[PDB]
């Protein structure tokens, strides 16, 4: 046990030192990203220590992935080989295509957890962030006391412990 | 051959705005749902050069009357010890806004398209940088030169021990960067400093001066100087995005929430450290705060952004009716945690209860009773084995940490708000202490994912904490944080291991 | 009136009787924990490091957890995701001039006070009377005038940076280099109201250096290169390595040193380089903080050296094309010069000192490969 | 440990009882009963005048009787004797810019502190290699180098009216002038240094300058004329006015600018300009200072007028022809000059130029009959 | 770009000043000396202008950011004992013609120098006097802007004229510094004056005007003091520069013998007299002060030090020890029966004045404090008593005599202490001594000293004419500057000072 060292870190820095392809860190890092880290995340069981892991993990990519493209590919392409202007690009119609709030609250959350940098170059992904951003706050703040905490929390969909 | 001529600030700043260009990417790199017009105009008319020769003629004279003549007059140890304890909270806590007010006002430089609006918001990121370092001054003095430097030595790694510096961090650094820049212009500008800074700062100094403190006055005043600025900075802001339509639907929610968000922690935080933070009163910290924000704010600065639309909070009533009690709420709490900050606390002593009952009638019959409960039975005394939080989870009292604000409260023991709402999602418990938080949750949960001090801490002993995250002081054993501010019979590592004090998740009774 | 606890002897009183027999820890160096760069701790570092409140998994940082508020969709306050460089702690940058806001400003004040006391001496004097009227007329009015867009783009590429550096040291370094460019950038405009001053008939309206930027041929490649470091680039550590180590340091050099710090002298212009040495120093000064940043701290990183050398390397190679471009297009302002100011000679001259202290300074540091022949020859195409 | 009144509880309750109800006096002013130049008193001349304890039989004094000790020989301290200029007041001067020492010393420590600056930024910028060779070692080494002598007689010329001043106005005016004529030969010596710094081979030793002054041709006539100015003149009025209103308005303006500050950067040198800026800042400060004091006050006294230009052209004829003597020797200089380097339409334009800038802003104040025309072909009899 | 970041300090430019001076028939000192001053001869701090600006304008910066920030805020100027503001009045004002005329001083001085480094020495003087005139000056500003009573602040310059406590000082800090040989200028103000008097005074002065509630004056002094290393390090190059000139064995020690006594006879009763008599609080007897800087630190250590170039203690300095004892009480004594003279206000010495007096200067009590007593009794506080002490010095045949050669007054008949009058008629003038050494000054050289008294100068005078005269009154135009008391109420007026009739005499027409 530890705030900033512990044994859950400790097992995870021994579980990234062995991966030696950008294939598999990169996929190692999506799953975890869709584990781990979001309030859609799979568990709550890292809680405490996810944000460093995935620290590591994304510094065990980025090397990977530097090693492996070149100039242009570090560039323009995501750690998977698609084309970061492509995935911006259709992530963006999709999210202009969004019909409520709670359609772009996903489209935007997933982006996040499939392309986050080092898997999206961070020019491409900032200005993801830029556009997808925009539209998911002009959603969500749309009327925003209109709704009544009761029905609010139904549509959240969460249950009352107290 | 001819007259002497040079060119001044104004002359400059006259062809500003011609600067900046047309091009297909001049736009703001940050999601808004607002857009800044082009054409708006900064009512200082200042250059990088003026700007520097205005701010070293307060630097020259702030630095020297601290080298000199303070240091000659002992003006850092001839200061009471409970506000040498409570300036090494409000130095580095209010270092913390300055220094995210840095960030907040590059976001806002990035943001705005006229040039003139480009410089203003460079002139508060250059003063910014000013107010993070005189910040930082106050309390690298007072490590220096005053009666306890530990807490003013090391607060920039000792502050994140406790669960007052979480809410700090939500009000005062991720309040100001984090989400729309309007929003964050509004968080900083509009609420956070022409509702609380601007006065507290004002208000630090007066209660500076009442406690025999000379470098804060010395300090905070040159730092209020510049306010004036950013006032027109924030209004400004407005005035730029007035005339989109955007303003018109999104505005008064954007700027509802920030004025709850600043308040949900000023309220209480600033009323604790006034009133528990000092030996002599200046004014009781209900009148303070209805001036700050009905009268001052709520009232006056409020009215003047009607013309754009600006309405006054919708949660400004729930705000007055949650404040009269929640800083005496919150010093129980925060006195019963004494062992995980980096200040030296103490129980109000006879003269202050006299004063707390005069001024809040009823305030004896149950803070009073529950401070003398934990005086006799050694809260302040090393051997006692006793920490307040032991009196907490006998009396079944649970301290839960608000998951938006991160502000602890005690629903079952506050004489003000009351209110815990626990939620489940996805395979985890939020605990809100207020409607418009939850709200603020339920619309955006992944805005919201900061672990509290219960959740970090849960199943470890609060000496381990205390040890790992170096609360100690330079002898190695005696705690920085204390339950008094004298001198002698301080608690050592070794008296907080011998509690056998375990953190435990409030939550998981639920 | 007011009772004061210094002065007034009751208060005073009370107070002394409250205050212990001696300090309460002997340890009264605040930040004695940060690790100094210097034989000492310096006060900059003590005011400066671990103002930001970042937790241990952003590198470096000495809080725990996440931040209380994140953007809608979850986007950190900061985090890692906004640069491609990494390290093993972004507090360790010291800005070698180790300027905190008060050196800083007092610097700053003192060149405005001197800038004010040399124009009021310039204009009784009747310096102005050596100038050559063409020069000013055409090439400080214009031309020079046009620069003055090129440093307000560079000034403003660094504004994410003021929103997303990763730590305090490179935050307030990284504001430190935009306000001096902001600074040149206003330096250049009271040059030209200076001469509107002193000067009947010279027009200090920004009009036509604003065309010369917008619509010239011979700035046109320099504003698509600046347009793309302002507001084309994200990363903000791209903006500011590639805006101080390729960009200006190719191209601004040569317009500032080899082109009008040069060429002024020879026109009676001593007034122009009067500026030019504020911009010299100032980009002397900010070279030193982007060493730092770039080859003594990411570039030199213990766990992440290669990589970052990779990463700059690819940004050197990014932005050597459009800069290489503008050097090339400007090469088209000789043209302009009168008969007999300059050979192909001491331009080809000119081009080897910018192209030479660039590999000295920037292009060696990271590895990267640059032909100062090649490099020298693609600017040339330019001129004949 | 000490107890401070102001602190100590007991000792503040004593001095507060002491203490009267209000202020005993309502006249908090400094200097009232001084008559000010501007609309009010200034910090200037409350903290300046009538600081010295003249009796009133020194024009404008305001003690009375006999200095308590005088000279051997019955010499008063300060007497009428000791200058030609007679006034109704003394203590009628104030320095048009104002200068008591806190912004004076101020000044010149913003200019140190930016020189420096600059220097640092020029040698890192490598700005030398674009100077002229022979230009450096010829005429910066020696001839430049030399002119730190002349501007360090001036200097020296200013030590008796600094013990002579008849006022605390005139004493710190002429203390002020006296310091920046000493200012500037160091900061020749220091550029000279500065070169043997960023240049290898560069001597540094004022050997070779000082040959040059002392046996030299160019500056011959400047240094009898200098030595005369220093040593030969007992008036401490006419010590200043001539230095002042003559010999540096004529020669050392046409030295510092229409030689060196006009052709140093025809040889890429734009490091002798730098502390040329400074030269003449200086100069044109001085020339405020010295109109006042002369044409202002003892020229236009109202009832010495008449005697005091009367006495003024008198020095300006008795120092006007070693001044153009000093010219004159140092037209040879431009014969050491590169050929094409200037023409005589040019070197007669610059000459013109300092001639009218001394007709009008000296020659004329006191009436005294200046042939331009005359006087530019006495200089230009010595081109070759 | 390429090359290492360089510049020059001042110890480079420095290096190479000794050769900016050259030689010619006319280099000479254009004052006349007994001396020679030589060439190569170097100074210990290597100062440029510039680099004295810099440090120079650091102090400053520091000094006047205190004074205008936070003792403003501190009601500093207001919180002072009221005897203090007193005597800040005198101090800051006589400090301050001191400091003015060591400018001219250091004029002359860099004037008869030869070596350029010497020379330099004495220019950075030169400002550093010019700086302390401005920083006195701004003492007396402050107070007159900020205080509890700026009438003496505020005119200082033009109401010291009326008393004899100026003349005085006129001769020591303003004649002594500037009249005479450059080196016997030099002695008085560099040797004897700053490194025995004016160097530990400055530090005694912040020393009372702490005790006293005062905090302006330590912000300044303290200043003023850290310039006081070069000065002292300039007063002993002169010595040494004249050290190999055989004029130097012939004349350097009657030279140091004459400035010592010019500077003790004024300094030794007039600094005990502020100090003791013009402070509430005490932080040290005259007596042991003076023994301590005179005779240990001074004519000891400093004096001694520069004993290895034939500078020998002066032979005045058994004297000065014996006339030191009570020369301030029977100073205090006049100077407080001449009060309506002052620019300031003096108070008569209360219970627990009188109390320290007797600890610290037996038999105190029963003749000084036994006149004070009496004056009290006279009503000489009260207005309405029409009672100046000086009624009672005529009275008692008691004549009060000026010096001829110092200006301090001096009553022999009254004095604990010296006690000797020499008069003396010479070509139809009247001369008054109180000792032998400025008698045969004045025997020496008459034409030297032919200074006016005020007895000489206002005879025949009644004593509120010369007061209204001379502006001695405050901004309502009928009270006093000065007064007889510190208090707020019953002030005098130049009516109540007209009913006295008081009439200035010359006490020497009695012979
Ligand atoms: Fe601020
Ligand atoms: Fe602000
Ligand atoms: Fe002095």
């Amino acid at each position: 046990l530890g705030i900033h060292s512990n044994d859950t870190r400790d097992a995870w820095v021994n579980k990234i030192a062995q991966l030696n392809t950008l294939e598999k860190a990169a996929e190692m890092l999506k799953q975890f990203r869709m584990d781990h880290t979001t309030p859609f995340r799979n568990s709550y069981e890292l809680d405490n220590d996810y944000l460093w892991i995935e620290a590591k993990l994304e510094e065990k990519v980025a090397v990977l992935k530097a090693r492996a493209f070149n100039e242009v590919d570090f560039r323009h392409k995501t750690a998977f080989g698609e084309d970061a202007k492509s995935v911006l690009d259709g992530t963006v119609a999709k999210m202009n295509a969004a019909k409520d709030k709670w359609e772009a609250e996903k489209i935007h959350i997933g982006f996040r957890q499939a392309y986050k940098p080092p898997i999206m170059p961070v020019n491409y992904f900032l200005d993801g962030e830029r556009q997808l951003g925009t539209r998911l706050m002009e959603l969500r703040n749309l009327n925003y006391y209109d709704t009544p905490l009761e029905e609010l929390r139904k549509q959240r969909g969460v249950r009352v412990v107290h | 051959n001819r007259a002497p001529t040079s060119v001044n600030a104004q002359e400059v700043h006259r062809w500003l705005q011609s600067f900046n260009w047309d091009f297909k990417n001049n736009r703001t790199k940050y999601a808004t749902k607002y857009k800044m017009a082009n054409e708006t105009k900064e009512q200082f008319k200042l250059i990088a050069k003026e700007y520097a020769r205005m701010e070293a003629v307060k630097d020259e004279r702030q630095f020297g009357s601290l080298q000199d003549a303070l240091t000659r007059l002992n003006a850092g140890v001839r200061v009471h010890p409970k506000w040498n304890e409570t300036m090494k909270v409000v130095s580095n806590f209010l270092e913390v806004g300055e220094y995210n007010a840095i960030a907040a006002t590059g976001m806002l430089w990035d943001s705005a398209q006229a040039a003139e609006q480009k410089n203003g918001y460079l002139a508060q990121v250059l003063d910014e940088i000013r107010h993070t370092h005189q910040c930082a001054y106050v309390n690298y003095y007072f490590a220096k030169n005053g009666q306890d430097p530990a807490g003013h030595n090391d607060a920039r790694r000792t502050r994140t021990i406790g669960p007052l510096w979480k809410g700090m961090k939500r009000v005062f650094s991720d309040g100001f960067i984090s989400g729309d820049a309007v929003e964050c212009s509004l968080n900083l500008q509009l609420v956070g400093e022409a509702c609380f800074t601007n006065p507290l700062i004002v208000a630090v100094t007066e209660w500076a001066a009442a406690n025999g403190d000379e470098i804060t006055p010395t300090v905070f005043l040159s730092i209020e100087t510049d306010e004036l600025r950013h006032m027109a900075n924030g209004y400004q802001t407005v005035v730029s995005i007035a005339n989109d339509p955007a303003s018109a639907k999104y505005l008064n929610t954007d700027l509802n929430n920030a004025f709850w968000t600043q308040q949900k922690y000023f309220t209480p935080v600033l009323g604790m450290l006034f009133e528990y933070g000092s030996k002599f009163k200046v004014e009781p910290w209900v009148k303070t705060w209805n001036r700050w924000v009905y009268e001052d704010w709520g009232g006056i600065w409020i009215g003047r952004l009607g013309k754009y639309g600006v309405e006054s909070p919708r949660s400004l009533k729930d705000a007055k009716q949650d404040a009269y009690w929640a800083h005496h709420d919150l010093y129980l709490l925060a006195y019963a945690l004494w062992p995980t900050g980096f200040f030296r606390l103490a129980l109000p002593d006879q003269e202050e209860m006299e004063w707390f009952e005069a001024n809040y009638p009823g305030w004896y019959d149950h803070y009073g009773k529950i401070y003398e409960e934990w005086r006799a039975r050694g809260c302040e005394d090393p051997s006692s084995g006793f920490i307040p939080l032991m009196w907490f989870i006998e009396n079944n009292h649970p301290i839960y940490i608000d998951r938006v604000s991160q502000v602890p409260f005690c629903p079952s023991l506050a004489k003000g708000a009351s209110t815990l709402r626990v939620h489940e999602y996805n395979g985890q418990m939020h605990t809100f202490s207020d409607q418009w938080g939850e709200r603020m949750w339920l619309a955006e949960p992944e805005r919201y994912e900061c672990q509290n001090i219960f959740e970090q801490y849960e199943g470890r002993e609060l000496s381990e904490v205390i040890a790992e995250l170096h609360g100690l002081r330079s002898d190695g054993k005696t705690l920085i944080a204390q339950p008094h501010v004298r001198g002698d019979k301080l608690w050592t590592l070794d008296d907080i291991k011998r509690l056998n004090c375990v953190f435990k998740n409030p939550v998981k009774a639920f | 009136e007011r009772r004061r606890g210094l002065t007034d002897p009751e208060m005073a009183a009370v107070i002394l009787k409250a205050l212990p027999e001696a300090p309460l820890d002997g340890n009264n160096k605040m930040g004695y924990f940060v690790t100094p760069r210097w034989k000492r701790l310096t006060e900059y570092e003590a005011l400066t490091v671990y103002a930001q409140p970042n937790a241990d998994w952003i590198a470096g940082g000495l809080d725990w957890g996440d931040w209380t508020q994140k953007f809608h969709g979850g986007r950190p306050s900061w985090g890692n995701e906004t640069t491609e460089l990494r390290t093993v702690d972004w507090f360790k940058h010291r800005d070698p001039l180790r300027r905190w806001h008060a050196p800083y400003v007092k610097d700053k004040a003192e060149e405005w006070r001197y800038t004010d006391r040399f124009l009021q001496g310039y204009s009784a004097d009747g310096q102005i009377r050596a100038m050559n009227p063409t020069w000013r007329d055409e090439f400080i009015n214009r031309y020079w005038g046009a620069f003055l867009f090129n440093e307000y783009g560079l000034f403003n590429a660094h504004s994410q940076g003021a929103r997303e550096a990763l730590s305090d040291v490179t935050r307030v370094s990284l504001a430190f280099w935009g306000f001096d460019k902001i600074d040149i950038a206003q330096m250049i405009q009271l040059e030209r109201g200076f001469l509107a001053k002193i000067v009947p008939g010279f027009d200090e309206s920004t009009a036509v250096p604003k065309a010369e930027w917008t619509n010239g041929e011979v700035y046109k490649s320099a504003r698509l290169a600046v347009e793309g470091l302002w507001q084309e680039v994200f990363d903000w550590n791209e903006s500011a390595f590639s805006v101080h180590a390729v960009y200006d340091a190719l191209f601004g050099q040569f317009v500032r040193r080899e082109f009008f710090q040069r060429l002024a002298p020879r026109f009676g212009d001593n007034l122009t380089p009067f500026f030019i040495n504020q911009a010299q120093t100032y980009f002397q000064i900010a070279k030193q903080g982007v060493q730092d940043l770039y080859y003594n701290c990411l570039g030199d990183d213990p766990e992440f050296s290669d990589y970052n050398r990779t990463v700059m390397r690819n940004w050197t190679g990014k932005w050597l094309e459009p800069t290489i471009a503008a050097l090339r297009d400007f090469m088209g302002l000789f043209a302009k010069l009168p008969a007999g100011t300059t050979d192909k000679e001491e331009i080809t001259a000119s081009l080897y000192r910018v192209v030479d202290d660039w590999i000295e300074d920037y292009a060696s540091r990271i590895d990267f490969k640059a032909d100062r022949d090649q490099i020298v020859k693609a600017v040339l195409a330019g001129l004949k």
